[PDB]
């Protein structure tokens, strides 16, 4: 099988920056090679053939280069909405093969996160369940700490965060993080706070509860 | 226009075959190859076989043969593919994709098919609204949820309002946990458009046909 080398699974760029993405070919595909782009959740877009010539309606800031064996895929001015992973393709034979992805990263100016915190419904807390969660919304860079306190003592088992890949308008991130008690434990406390620490502010962001009222 | 849909996904005990459809419509069916492309889960696209609708040539990734038996009905401008002798290495995402004769590429995907091989039960989620307790102070917008917890197989989908709001949404990918998925989805809105306006999350578990609503209460 030819092998398509895509080494570098990641590439940071910001917007308005150009990128470009090089795969390397095992061997000679000559120009039969494409690109394409498959954002988070998607199928994949065809966006350059031939090396180098655009599919119908690829924006002019998507080009290719290349022949032979190392090929280039290039945005010119990058647009938030192009996070997404990138793959070449050679058609040159059978199999056909893929580059292992590269995924374009966006690294825009530091963000807060809005933080939003809610106490377990009353449908759950029927289930004798109880999901406290906190939303951690568009903040960058990813990395952020969420400390769960129970009556102000951490809480760290039950805890499940999850991180959003970054948003194709702002190129945040958002997370949710998930403290899941039972009914009863969570009845037998009061306040329920989740505090994200992030490196634009030395102050946790602080979101609180008090089951009563 | 150009339009390739698959087949719903697939939960299918390991040991069982599972045929995939990829019905083609907005072109000449038999003028294309039929491609048919495994995604694993975080991983890259893999290039199973293709099949010319013409004829029913097939030319198959030896790494895939007898594993998956492309077919096409002309008829019906419908490709398929089977996948026999499943396991959990199975479970992916499968697109069919058309390429021409000439030039050479995918141009026409479709929107894949999530295959999970598993011995596990279907288990609708719980859907449970995530809405601000009553001390939260009103801001010029909020923060709404879904809390999607306890399902399986993966495939859901929230649909806030019936798409109409979807700029405002974030869906949290699922994490698994004792076998079973649990995602939420938040949505912002102005404050000055709820509660005033009705928000619901609609959350639809393919696999158990569930569709629940809830209708965002503060």
């Amino acid at each position: 099988d030819i092998v398509m080398t895509q080494s570098h699974k990641f590439m940071s760029t910001s917007v308005g920056d150009r990128v470009s993405i090089t795969c390397k070919a095992s061997q000679d595909v000559s120009t039969a090679v494409a690109w394409y782009q498959q954002k988070p959740g998607q199928s994949p877009k065809l966006l350059i053939y031939s090396a180098s010539y655009r599919y119908t309606g690829v924006p002019d800031r998507f080009t290719g280069s290349g022949s032979g064996t190392d090929f280039t895929f290039t945005i010119s001015s990058v647009q938030a909405e192009d996070l997404a992973v990138y793959y070449c393709q050679q058609h040159y034979s059978i199999p056909r093969t893929f580059g292992g992805g590269t995924k374009l990263e966006i690294k825009r100016a530091d963000a807060a996160p809005t933080v939003s915190i809610f106490p377990p419904s009353s449908e759950q807390l029927t289930s004798g369940g109880a999901s406290v969660v906190c939303f951690l919304n568009n903040f960058y860079p990813k990395d952020i700490n969420v400390k769960w306190k129970i009556d102000g003592s951490e809480r760290q088992n039950g805890v499940l965060n999850s991180w959003t890949d970054q948003d194709s308008k702002d190129s945040t991130y958002s997370m949710s993080s998930t403290l899941t008690l039972t009914k009863d434990e969570y009845e037998r406390h009061n306040s329920y706070t989740c505090e994200a620490t992030h490196k634009t502010s030395t102050s946790p962001i602080v979101k609180s509860f008090n089951r009563n009222e | 226009e150009v339009q390739l849909q698959q087949s719903g996904p697939e939960l299918v005990k390991p040991g069982a075959s599972v045929k995939i459809s990829c019905k083609a419509s907005g072109y000449t069916f038999t003028d294309y190859y039929m491609n048919w492309v495994k995604q694993s889960h975080g991983k890259s696209l893999e290039w199973i076989g293709n099949i010319n609708p013409n004829n029913g040539g097939t030319s198959y990734n030896q790494k895939f043969k007898g594993k998956a038996t492309l077919t096409v009905d002309k008829s019906s401008t419908t490709a398929y593919m089977e996948l026999r002798s499943l396991t959990s290495e199975d479970s992916a995402v499968y697109y069919c994709t058309r390429s021409p004769v000439r030039p050479y590429y995918f141009d026409y995907w479709g929107q894949g098919t999530t295959l999970t091989v598993s011995s596990a039960k279907t288990t609708p989620p719980s859907v449970y609204p995530l809405a601000p307790g009553c001390g939260d102070t009103t801001g010029s917008s909020v923060t709404l949820g879904c809390l999607v917890k306890g399902y399986f197989p993966e495939s859901v989908t929230v649909t806030w309002n019936s798409g109409s709001l979807s700029s405002s949404v974030h869906t949290f990918p699922a994490l698994l946990q004792s076998g079973l998925y649990t995602m939420s989805s938040s949505v912002t809105v102005p404050s000055s458009t709820w509660p005033s306006q009705t928000v619901t999350c609609s959350v639809a578990h393919p696999a158990s046909s569930t569709t629940v609503d809830k209708k965002l209460e503060p």
